[PDB]
């Protein structure tokens, strides 16, 4: 297995644009989720 | 002075004002005038110039406590940054207002609240300290 | 009830709850006192350039560190404890009320003499009278008279509740099989307010509790025209 | 010639000096919260049932009309 | 080891008893001795004691423990 | 019956790079591959199924 | 190789890296949950309905920020990367188990998020009182997925426990006492004792409302002889214990950090730290029915838990004095994870200073179920444990990583999130004296300023979590490789570099007697 | 602690972008569904 | 004794010490901890 | 007692083949205690450095006495003037006559 | 060698001082939030009956 600085993840630091955007997804799906089931309860 | 990842588990060096003498010389590679000035130095240090002892003691350290100690200008970026965001706090807050928020109870209103304030004097709410204490019931006005 | 902008306790209807904010301002004192000794040690040790880092001795400092606590754990303990056994202290009814949680009103019983009961429900925003309290007001309220003590029991028919009204230091829940007890005194006429006091389902903000405290001559005549 | 400073015991000393200091700023505080919070809230009680006319204060609730029952 | 136990010596069971000692120091106060009743299931007498006048037990105490006939 | 353990002991200790839940041999992978089928399509399933009940 | 390395690892760095990932995307959910709580309560009036969707939001947050934030970033995260790096072990005792521990959690969580999906939620409380959470008040699927997501959780942290405590006794090096490991250490075996006696009784009491729910048994139906009040008591035998499990391993990382960023070699009084925590994990499991105060026990029972619960203040006092006394004469470096740790220590007291206001029974009448309770615990909570957590997260950061934060950028964070969670929560003490109730959607108009302020608050403390993910990515965006690191002589979590190889102590620690 | 240089330097402006795209993941979907509630 | 070149020492400077001290040790000359100055020589 | 402290530390410095690592630790060590050390502490540390030919840790020393008087400015010009002996015998240049203060 | 700070610290300092209270000025004042003061000294009580 890879060892050091950016090889010890499940995710890759290779190009940090990139990397914003699996952030983005990863930490923006954490936040949005909520906001969606209240919708979804308020929709029935 | 280069300080290499490979270096990680031999003794380094540091500036530190409680560890003044650190366990490696800052330089520790020596010019052919470097390794002369170091065998000067075995000789009388009056005999060394103002430069040359300057010169051992930027061979030994990197900074000197005056320079490792000095003060910054940091507080000065963090508290500005600080009260940007808080200032942009405030536009989330606008727009929560402009778009979330419908309007308020209709129990707001300054007629109603007029009506409210009456009825709580007249129930003599928090009569010895809260709400009614701060009313005049002899003169009816606010003390 | 609560005023707008209100810092700390409504003010007291019953002698227990004048004794309670009482018990308040002195334990706050401790807290203020002990919060602000912290703070100010904390900028203390943070504000020198003198340096002592070798190993320090800890056990005399630690004698201080627990005798000074326990000493002040004492001086709080000691008036609580005088207050909870005050509250448990027989005393007397003059009459016995119920009142029974529901999904969500309050139902009252006065079962002394007569079948007297009803129900206790939210005045809807959109009907209330002018200079009513939104979420507070109900349409019938719990009459008691003045300067008597009064037994109250309280249970539910269905979920938890819990039956709170925060000027006379009452907060007693209301658990479906079990009756629970507590006693009321008002020092005074008027109308004083509380609200349900445990998480009920959809309606718990709007099952609140409104006394209304009378002579007890006037008491004696709502509760023949209730019958 | 420059005299002889103290050399030892600065940071004790310090420490002693402001702990001494806390212990007498508490003192004061105490004795403030006492007159600014604790007395005066026994006293405005105290004061304010020292004549209170229960049924004087039913009477102008009533022609207030704020009762159900009265 | 040794530490272990001398640890819990002074950080878990003296304290107790310092703890225990408090709670008993503060209801140490003296009761109110209850109404004397000469019931038959108490203050036997078969035989007189071999101490005494036969008729106070051995720990006897005036303010607490009646006679046969009540209270000294 | 008769003590084999040293023949396991061999198997298990052959020098191949197996970890150790597919050093058995094929029967092994088959375990496996049986497991780990049901396991992600049970999960899958157990997803259609709150789906269906997220909804009347 | 992604698979075998992050879907079936048995190393407890990777096993940790998962846990801090999991706690960061939970975190993120806490926190919508806690913005919709205080959107709903910045305004009088119904923003989003009744009391049902409001509180099957509030239920989620309160379950969310313990089961999937706190704990998984504490024990999984911190403790399964640290702890074996400060005894010289070359792993966990039982690392295998340890990744079941690990993949518990998803499941767990997608049971809370599909609890939330169904039906019209689980709208109970965190504490899942029946009968509101029984079958006729909360008929379908909802608290039963909520009763499963907990079932899968205690069973994570169950064999967690046990891997921790076999761990840290059975693993250190031969010469090495339990006397001899770093209060971090003694901070997670302690926390672990709690969790493995805990959570027993909260499964029983949790499998007895399935029952009750799902067979027709009435342990809390007084229809059948049950009682709603035995529930309760179960709840919050593990109730208690579970509060100090989310605080004491952020005592553990403070204890590092303030003598770290004090430039000293160990914290005052080592053996009174261990005292401390030892006592004030004893002390919460005889103090549970301090939340049962207003259900109607007998008055010498109130007396007994109010002072059983007073006395919780001794050992946690020895501790701040003992963090106070650590920075003493230190060579202070005002680093953003000492920032966090000087938070602590102050925040920390004063809501502690709160919990000894409730300890009070007279006064808990007047207290109970009221926001001042709110008050105290998110001192503790969202200025304590998350506090620590922060500390610890910018201070271990680079080991973890092997690169640096932007230190200016992580002081700013400090003080927006300081700002936040002030302003969130202090007013909340003036709601509770007035009397304003939990759980409520809507409030009378006279606590309209106070909630105003404090949902005002609420968005400062959002600005800071969106800025801190800001900050992550800086970090690995701009890769900044660690080269020195001071004070490895009495932190030997540090000794093998930043990031440490996958396999470390492969030959031990050479320790003699 | 000591570290090296940035290997892939972060301008000013690359922050600002990031900064910019990681508050937008956290506003834009929440704002849509705060927005809408008078429509669910 | 050491598989290579280099160990890491804990000294426990005095009996009952709670504080541990720890340092790579190298082969070649001996070294002294930083603390109590107990000499360590590594035999690989 | 201050005199037994200060004639230990005296005599540490004052041991004729005393090596780099222990002039090291003893620096190190004394820096950490609740005291500016004496001048003749200093004294001994110093010439210590001269038997060890290392002018620059000499130097250091005299910014360590500097930094651990902390506020109280009168220490370590106290210290130089009683050091002024040994520091123009030493041909020892102070951190001040060096610019090495900026 | 002016650091950032040498160099910007006083145009963020000002600014986002500047900025902020601005901006929660604007927030408090001007955009219709209840804040529900106290009627005492500011309310005029009126019959209700
Ligand atoms: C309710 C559920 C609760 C959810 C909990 C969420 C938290 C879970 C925690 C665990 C995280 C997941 C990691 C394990 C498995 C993930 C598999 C996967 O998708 O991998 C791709 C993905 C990374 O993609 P990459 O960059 O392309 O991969 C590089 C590999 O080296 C190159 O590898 P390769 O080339 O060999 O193959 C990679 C390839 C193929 O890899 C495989 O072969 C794996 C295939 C099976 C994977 C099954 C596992 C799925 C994960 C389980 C839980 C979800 O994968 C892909 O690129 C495509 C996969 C896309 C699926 C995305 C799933 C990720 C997590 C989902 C987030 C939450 C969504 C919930 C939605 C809610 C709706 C209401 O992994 C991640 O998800 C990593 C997280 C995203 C980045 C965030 C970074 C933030 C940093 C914060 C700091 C805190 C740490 C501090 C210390 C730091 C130093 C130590
Ligand atoms: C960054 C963060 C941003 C700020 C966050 C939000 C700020 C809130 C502003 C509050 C100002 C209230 C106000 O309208 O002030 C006028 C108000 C007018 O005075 P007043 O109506 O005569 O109040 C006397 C009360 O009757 C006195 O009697 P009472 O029974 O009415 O008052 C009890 C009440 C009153 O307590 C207070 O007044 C709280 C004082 C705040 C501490 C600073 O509440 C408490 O028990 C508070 C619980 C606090 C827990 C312990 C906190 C630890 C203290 C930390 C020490 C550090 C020192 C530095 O002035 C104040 O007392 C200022 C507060
Ligand atoms: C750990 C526990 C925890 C935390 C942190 C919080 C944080 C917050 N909580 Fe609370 N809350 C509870 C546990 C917590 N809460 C519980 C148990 C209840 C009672 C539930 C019930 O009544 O049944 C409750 C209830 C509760 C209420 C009362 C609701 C009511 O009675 O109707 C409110 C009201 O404002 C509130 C608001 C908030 C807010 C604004 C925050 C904010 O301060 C949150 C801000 C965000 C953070 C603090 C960051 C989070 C993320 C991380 C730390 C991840 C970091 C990432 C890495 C390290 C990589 N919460
Ligand atoms: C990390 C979480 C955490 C921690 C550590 C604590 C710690 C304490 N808690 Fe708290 N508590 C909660 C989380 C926490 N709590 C939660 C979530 C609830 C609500 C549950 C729910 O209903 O949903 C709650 C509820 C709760 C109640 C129930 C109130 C009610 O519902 O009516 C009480 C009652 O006694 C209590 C008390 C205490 C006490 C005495 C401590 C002590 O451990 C505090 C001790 C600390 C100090 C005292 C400060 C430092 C000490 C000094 C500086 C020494 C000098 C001090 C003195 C002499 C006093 N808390
Ligand atoms: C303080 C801590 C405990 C101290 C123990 C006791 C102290 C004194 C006596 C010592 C021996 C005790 C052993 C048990 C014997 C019987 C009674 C002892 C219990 C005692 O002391 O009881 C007292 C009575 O003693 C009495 O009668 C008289 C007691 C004296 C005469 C005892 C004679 C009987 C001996 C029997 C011997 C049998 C041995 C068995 C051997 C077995 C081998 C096969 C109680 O006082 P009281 O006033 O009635 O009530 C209190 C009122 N305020
Ligand atoms: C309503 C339905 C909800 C139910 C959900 C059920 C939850 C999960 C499904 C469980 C699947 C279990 C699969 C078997 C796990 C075996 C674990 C085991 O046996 O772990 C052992 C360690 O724990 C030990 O010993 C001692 C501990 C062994 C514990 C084993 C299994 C526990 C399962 C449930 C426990 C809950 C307890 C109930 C009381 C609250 C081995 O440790 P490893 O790291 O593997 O190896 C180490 C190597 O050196 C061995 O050569
Ligand atoms: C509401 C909560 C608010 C939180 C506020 C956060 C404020 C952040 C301050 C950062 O400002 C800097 O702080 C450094 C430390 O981080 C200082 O170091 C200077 O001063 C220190 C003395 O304490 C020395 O240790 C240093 O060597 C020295 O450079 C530096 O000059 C200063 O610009
Ligand atoms: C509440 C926070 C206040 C912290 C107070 C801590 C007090 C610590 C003092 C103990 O350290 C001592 O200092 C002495 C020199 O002064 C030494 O000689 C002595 O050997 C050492 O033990
Ligand atoms: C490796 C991958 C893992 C394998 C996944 C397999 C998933 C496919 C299962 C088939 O689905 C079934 O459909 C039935 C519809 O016929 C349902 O019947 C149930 O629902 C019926 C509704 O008509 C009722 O009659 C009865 O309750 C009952 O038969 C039953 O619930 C459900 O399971
Ligand atoms: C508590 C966490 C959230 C705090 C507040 C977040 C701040 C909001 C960020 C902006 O969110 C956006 O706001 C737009 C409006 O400003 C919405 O456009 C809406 O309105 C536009 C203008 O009327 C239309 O063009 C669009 O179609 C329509 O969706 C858009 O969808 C939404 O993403
Ligand atoms: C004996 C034990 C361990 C000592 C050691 O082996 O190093 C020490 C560690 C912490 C100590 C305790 C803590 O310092 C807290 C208390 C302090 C008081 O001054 C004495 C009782 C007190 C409860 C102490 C008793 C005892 O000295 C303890 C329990
Ligand atoms: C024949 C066989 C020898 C085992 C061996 O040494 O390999 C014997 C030894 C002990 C026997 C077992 C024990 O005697 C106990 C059981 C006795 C029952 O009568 C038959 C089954 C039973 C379970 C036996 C089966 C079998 O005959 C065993 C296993
Ligand atoms: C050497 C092992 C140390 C573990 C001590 C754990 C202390 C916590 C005690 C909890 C006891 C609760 C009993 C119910
Ligand atoms: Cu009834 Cu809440
Ligand atoms: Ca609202
Ligand atoms: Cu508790
Ligand atoms: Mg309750
Ligand atoms: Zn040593």
């Amino acid at each position: 297995y890879e060892e050091g600085p950016g090889k010890n993840i499940p995710f890759s630091v290779e190009n940090k644009w990139r990397l914003l955007a699996m952030m983005t997804l990863f930490f923006g799906s954490g936040f949005a989720a909520p906001f969606f089931i209240v919708r979804h309860q308020l929709l029935k | 002075s280069v300080v290499k990842s490979e270096d990680y588990a031999l003794p380094s060096y540091v500036d530190r004002r409680d560890y003044p003498l650190p366990d490696v010389a800052h330089v520790k590679n020596l010019s052919a005038s470097q390794k002369a000035l170091k065998e000067k130095e075995k000789a009388s240090w009056s005999s060394l110039s103002i430069d040359e002892k300057v010169e051992l003691y930027r061979l030994k350290f990197k900074e000197s406590f005056a320079e490792m100690n000095r003060s910054t200008n940091e507080w000065k970026t963090v508290v500005g940054a600080a009260m940007f965001f808080i200032g942009f706090t405030a536009l989330l807050l606008i727009w929560e207002k402009h778009y979330v928020y419908g309007p308020i109870p209709h129990t707001f209103e300054e007629e109603w609240v007029a009506k409210q304030t009456k009825r709580m004097l007249d129930m003599k709410v928090a009569p010895i300290q809260g709400f009614s204490a701060k009313w005049d019931y002899d003169k009816n006005e606010w003390k | 009830m609560a005023y707008p902008m209100q810092l700390g306790f409504q003010d007291a209807t019953s002698p227990i709850m004048e004794e309670l904010l009482h018990f308040h301002d002195h334990t706050l004192m401790i807290v203020f006192l002990i919060s602000s000794l912290v703070l100010y040690i904390i900028s203390l040790m943070l504000t020198t350039k003198l340096t002592h880092t070798s190993t320090m001795d800890a056990q005399e400092v630690e004698t201080i560190w627990t005798i000074l606590p326990a000493i002040i754990l004492i001086l709080i303990a000691l008036p609580s404890l005088r207050i909870l056994y005050m509250m448990d202290e027989i005393n007397n009814p003059s009459l016995t009320v119920k009142t029974m949680g529901h999904q969500w009103y309050w139902s009252y019983e006065y079962t002394d003499y007569e079948d007297l009961s009803f129900d206790s429900y939210m005045i809807p925003t959109s009907e209330l009278k002018p200079g009513e309290l939104r979420l507070l007001e109900v349409d019938n309220r719990v009459v008691l008279p003045m300067e008597m003590t009064i037994r109250m029991l309280v249970s539910s028919e269905d979920v938890l509740h819990s039956w709170a009204v925060p000027s006379l230091g009452l907060k007693t829940d209301a658990i479906p099989g079990r009756l629970n007890q507590t006693t009321l005194m008002s020092s005074r006429p008027g109308l004083y307010y509380g609200q349900c006091s445990e998480i009920c389902g959809s309606n718990h903000s709007f099952m609140p509790i409104v006394l209304e405290l009378v002579p007890l001559k006037y008491f004696e005549k709502w509760s023949a025209s209730m019958l | 010639a420059l005299a002889k400073p103290q050399m030892r015991g600065l940071l004790a000393r310090r420490l002693r000096f402001h702990i001494v200091g806390a212990f007498m700023v508490s003192l004061g505080f105490a004795t403030f919260y006492k007159f600014a919070v604790a007395e005066k809230r026994k006293k405005a009680y105290a004061d304010f049932y020292r004549n209170y006319d229960s049924m004087k204060d039913f009477e102008e609730m009533r022609k207030a009309g704020i009762f159900q029952s009265a | 080891g040794a530490r272990t136990w001398r640890f819990l010596t002074f950080g878990l069971a003296l304290p107790s008893v310092a703890l225990c000692t408090l709670n008993s120091w503060l209801h140490s106060g003296h009761r109110e001795r209850p109404a004397f009743i000469p019931y038959h299931h108490l203050r036997i007498r078969t035989k007189p004691f071999s101490w005494g006048d036969g008729n106070h037990t051995f720990f006897h105490n005036p303010r607490v423990n009646p006679l046969p006939t009540g209270y000294e | 019956f008769e003590n084999r353990v040293a023949e396991k002991q061999k198997l298990f200790q052959e020098d191949n790079g197996l970890p150790v839940h597919l050093k058995g041999g094929a029967t092994d992978n088959i375990l496996y591959r049986v497991t780990m089928t049901l396991c992600l399509g049970g999960t899958l399933y157990s997803l259609y199924c709150l789906g269906w009940a997220s909804f009347p | 190789m992604f698979i075998n390395r992050w879907l079936f690892s048995t190393n407890h760095k990777d096993i940790g890296t998962l846990y801090l990932l999991f706690g960061a995307w939970a975190g993120m959910v806490g926190t919508a949950l806690s913005l919709l709580i205080r959107a709903e309560l910045g305004q009088p009036g119904t923003l989003l309905g009744d009391d049902q969707i409001y509180n099957v939001v509030v239920t989620a947050h309160a379950f969310v920020m313990i089961f999937f934030m706190v704990m998984p970033i504490m024990i999984g995260g911190f403790g399964n990367w640290l702890v074996p790096l400060m005894i010289g072990a070359p792993d966990m005792a039982f690392p295998r188990m340890n990744n079941m521990s690990f993949w518990l959690l998803p499941p767990s969580f997608l049971l809370l998020l599909a609890s939330s999906m169904v039906e019209a939620g689980a709208g109970t409380g965190w504490t899942v009182y029946p009968p509101l959470a029984g079958n006729l008040a909360h008929a379908g699927a909802s608290v039963d997925l909520t009763i499963f997501s907990l079932h899968l959780a205690g069973v994570s942290s169950i064999l967690g426990a046990i891997n921790f405590i076999t761990t840290i006794i059975n693993m250190k090096p031969p010469a090495m006492s339990q006397y001899q490991t770093p209060l971090f250490v003694w901070s997670v075996m302690i926390t672990a004792v709690l969790l493995l006696l805990s959570l027993p009784v909260l499964a029983a009491g949790i499998t007895m409302l399935l029952t009750d729910r799902n067979l027709n048994t009435t342990f809390f139906d007084p229809a059948g002889g049950g009682d709603p009040i035995l529930y309760q008591h179960l709840f919050w035998f593990f109730g208690h214990p579970e509060v100090y499990i989310l605080i004491l391993p952020g005592f553990g990382m403070i204890s590092h950090i303030v003598t770290y960023y004090s430039g000293k070699k160990e914290p005052f009084g080592y053996m009174g730290m261990v005292w401390a925590m030892m006592s004030i994990g004893f002390l919460g499991f005889i103090v549970w029915a301090h939340h049962m105060f207003t259900v109607g026990m007998d008055v010498d029972t109130r007396a007994y838990f109010t002072s059983a619960t007073m006395i919780i203040a001794i050992p946690t006092g020895v501790k701040v004095f003992s963090w106070l006394a650590t920075l003493h004469g230190g060579n202070i470096k005002w680093s953003p994870a000492m920032m966090w740790a000087l938070g602590f220590i102050f925040l920390f007291t004063v809501g502690g200073l709160t919990g000894i206001v409730l300890a009070n029974s007279s006064l808990d009448i007047v207290l109970h179920d009221t926001y001042y309770v709110v008050a105290h615990f998110h001192y503790v909570l969202s200025m304590g444990a998350v506090f620590a957590i922060m500390g610890g997260f910018v201070h271990w950061f680079p080991l973890f990583s092997g690169y640096t934060l932007n230190d200016t950028w992580a002081k700013i964070h400090f003080a927006i999130m300081f700002v936040g969670v002030n302003m969130t929560f202090f007013p909340q003490h003036f709601l509770g004296l007035s009397g304003m109730p939990r759980r409520y959607s809507d409030y009378p108009d006279a606590y309209t300023m106070w909630n105003t302020i404090s949902s005002m608050g609420s968005f400062i403390s959002l600005t800071a979590v969106m800025l801190m993910v800001f900050i992550i990515w800086e970090a690995f965006a701009s890769k900044r490789e660690v080269l020195t690191v001071d004070l490895t002589t009495t932190n030997l979590e540090w000794l093998n570099g930043c990031p440490p190889p996958y396999h470390t102590f492969e030959e031990p620690t050479y320790v003699n007697l | 602690i000591t570290a090296k240089p940035a290997k892939t330097p972060t301008s000013p402006k690359e922050q600002a972008i990031g900064l910019s795209v990681t508050f937008l993941s956290f506003l834009l979907p929440a704002g849509w569904v705060l927005y809408h509630l008078d429509n669910y | 004794p050491s598989i290579t070149n280099k160990r890491i020492v804990g000294c426990i400077c005095e009996e009952d010490n709670s504080t541990v001290i720890w340092f790579w040790l190298h082969k070649g000359e001996a070294q002294r901890c930083p603390s109590c100055g107990t000499h360590y020589k590594l035999v690989p | 007692t201050d005199e037994e402290f200060d004639a230990r530390w005296v005599t540490y410095f004052n041991k004729p083949d005393i090596d780099a690592w222990e002039l090291r630790k003893g620096m190190n060590t004394l820096v950490g205690y609740d005291l500016v050390p004496e001048p003749k502490i200093i004294d001994a540390a110093l010439r210590a450095c001269r038997r060890l030919n290392d002018f620059a840790s000499a130097v250091r020393i005299l910014e360590v006495v500097k930094d651990k008087a902390g506020p109280h400015k009168e220490i370590y010009p106290y210290v130089i003037q009683e050091l002024r002996p040994t520091l123009n015998e030493l041909g020892i240049s102070t951190p001040e006559e060096l610019g090495l203060d900026k | 060698a002016p650091d950032f700070h040498d160099k910007y610290g006083n145009a963020v300092l000002a600014s986002g001082a500047t900025f902020c209270v601005a901006v929660w000025v604007y927030m408090a004042t001007q955009i219709g939030i209840e804040w529900n003061p106290s009627p005492v000294g500011r309310v005029t009580p009126k019959e209700w009956r």
